[PDB]
């Protein structure tokens, strides 16, 4: 089959096949970020080292569907359950959480990704780290 | 300042008539805009807006799985829209 | 699945012949065309729309074709639709357009489409009057006289409009 | 309503059973949802080896020709198609072309379907739960 539906069936066999440089890492963790897969996204992102370059790459992807047109800190604030993830670009410091949109929704921050979603945890710890509204 | 129309040079393009349903594909999108973009592909470089809509029509005009025809509404154009592509 | 573009010889050819008969198209040189659009994936009370990505990456692809700037905006409620579609009729890039697209998407009735808190309690619809009175040339004067496009993606009632027929 | 329409009809095993349309994971672009009735539509001259079905006269009769005639019985209230009991003709609830058909022997029980997973089957119950109904046309 295909990576994006290894993701969605946890076909965690096909996906180490396939899963090699660390362009594929940023287009699996893109399409586990879309498909809400946060165990996937999580497994990638620790059985690779995720650099801020990375994050601009992953942001330069144009074939991934999710990261041609969401930006990474959207797939992250989509909904509640890549909170993980989330937390993870925050602890390890890769993604600003007051860093404006500017694919889809240009000019939001995640905090507003979060406001939509009206998800309380997601909520605080967007605040507790500091998170504002992007005025738009 | 010269007298001119409050609306003007419009046109709407919905995806179903009236009181009625449009359908969409969880794989694929929506059947309004793939045919949509099926058709300006195809054919926007000869034709003209209202002749790509009516392309659309068409390709509606024998129900398959689901029926829906797509129809304008609001059409205040008072000049054709050749959308000249590649240009 | 590529867009069939046309000769500039036609282009010459008709924009001379039928100047009348056609609207104006600005040159690519000179041209701010704008596009935006709106889709509404996932809702509050109501099912979410499957498949709306492609839908978007699609329209987006084609409309940036046609030299359209596409700006996309996702998950807005009725009242956050219309400060939208206002703010795209007040941008100056319209000055240096000759056209321009809408192209939304979402759950829909016979009045409007749907914003994403809408229930039949509490409705939250964006009415298509709304639509055309935003960028008519009484509060869009920089799209006066010029082609505006609208294509909307959505259920008009709750009928399954078919018919079986000998 | 939000019925189910049945293209096509598969007797086999002296058992008959109903093909639906392919939903082809088409989705509405409406909010809202309902499945309390079908009906079998007269699909390349169906409805009186095609699998042919034939209802016959108020009170109705209801055949299977799928080169061997054979008509529905109710018996014991479990469903029969024996070589060759009554039904009544009603006007469905909400319809007006559509036609359904309650039992003779076993009243306030009329016909109905249940799923195969992949098909649909015909059975006899009283008002999980599918209704019978036939185009009056």
């Amino acid at each position: 089959i295909s990576l994006e539906d290894a993701i969605k069936a946890s076909n965690y066999e096909e996906i180490n096949n396939k899963v090699t440089d660390k362009k594929m890492a940023h287009q699996a963790l893109a399409y586990s970020l879309g498909n809400k897969k946060a165990d996937i996204a999580l497994y990638l992102l620790s059985k690779f080292n995720f650099t801020k370059q990375d994050v601009a790459e992953m942001e330069k992807m144009k074939n991934n569907r999710y990261c041609n047109l969401y930006d990474v800190e959207y797939l992250l604030s989509k909904d509640g359950a890549n909170y993980k993830v989330l937390e993870y670009f925050i602890n390890n410091g890769l993604v600003d959480v007051n860093k404006k949109f500017q694919k889809v929704n240009s000019g939001d921050t995640m905090l507003d990704n979060a406001m939509k979603s009206k998800d309380s945890k997601m909520i605080d710890f967007l605040l507790k780290n500091g998170a504002i509204l992007g005025k738009r | 300042v010269y007298k001119t129309h409050v609306e003007k040079d419009f046109i709407a393009f919905c995806s179903s008539t009236p009181h009625n349903v449009s359908w969409r594909d969880s794989t694929m999108g929506s059947i309004f805009i793939t045919q949509l973009i099926t058709c300006f592909q195809k054919y926007s470089w000869c034709c003209h807006l209202e002749e790509v809509f009516r392309k659309v029509q068409q390709s509606f005009e024998t129900p398959r799985a689901k029926a829906q025809m797509p129809t304008i509404e609001r059409l205040s154009m008072t000049r054709y829209f050749y959308l000249f592509p590649g240009n | 699945d590529a867009l069939k573009l046309c000769p500039h010889e036609e282009f010459l050819r008709l924009c001379k012949e039928r100047a009348e008969e056609i609207y104006p198209i600005k040159e690519r040189n000179n041209r701010t065309r704008l596009a935006l659009i709106i889709c509404n994936t996932e809702f509050d009370h109501l099912p979410p729309r499957n498949g709306a990505d492609f839908d978007i990456t699609g329209m987006k692809e084609l409309l940036e074709g046609l030299d359209y700037s596409v700006d996309v905006e996702e998950n807005l409620t009725a009242r956050d639709m219309e400060s939208a579609l206002r703010a795209f009729a007040t941008r100056p890039e319209h000055k240096s357009s000759d056209s321009t697209f809408l192209v939304l998407m979402s759950h829909g009735i016979l009045e409007g489409i749907c914003g994403t808190v809408h229930d039949e309690k509490k409705p939250d619809v964006l009415l298509y009057d709304t639509i055309f009175q935003i960028f008519n040339n009484r509060n869009c004067l920089s799209l006066k006289d010029k082609p505006k496009v609208i294509i909307v993606q959505a259920a008009r009632g709750a009928n399954r409009g078919e018919l079986w027929v000998r | 309503d939000n019925c189910i329409n049945f293209v096509a009809m598969k007797f086999i095993d002296n058992t008959l059973y109903f093909i639906a349309e392919d939903d082809e994971n088409l989705e509405s672009d409406y909010f809202g949802k309902l499945e309390s009735k079908l009906s079998v539509i007269r699909n390349l001259n169906d409805q009186v080896p095609r699998t042919i079905f034939i209802i016959s006269m108020m009170a109705v009769t209801i055949s299977v020709k799928c080169e061997k005639i054979s008509t529905l019985s109710c018996e014991n209230k479990i469903i029969s198609f024996k070589e060759m009991i009554i039904f009544f003709q009603r006007s469905v609830p909400g319809h007006d072309n559509k036609m359904q058909f309650e039992s003779s022997s076993y009243e306030g029980y009329f016909l109905a379907c249940e799923k195969e997973r992949d098909l649909f089957k015909l059975i006899l119950k009283k008002e999980r739960s599918i209704m019978f109904t036939v185009q009056n046309e």
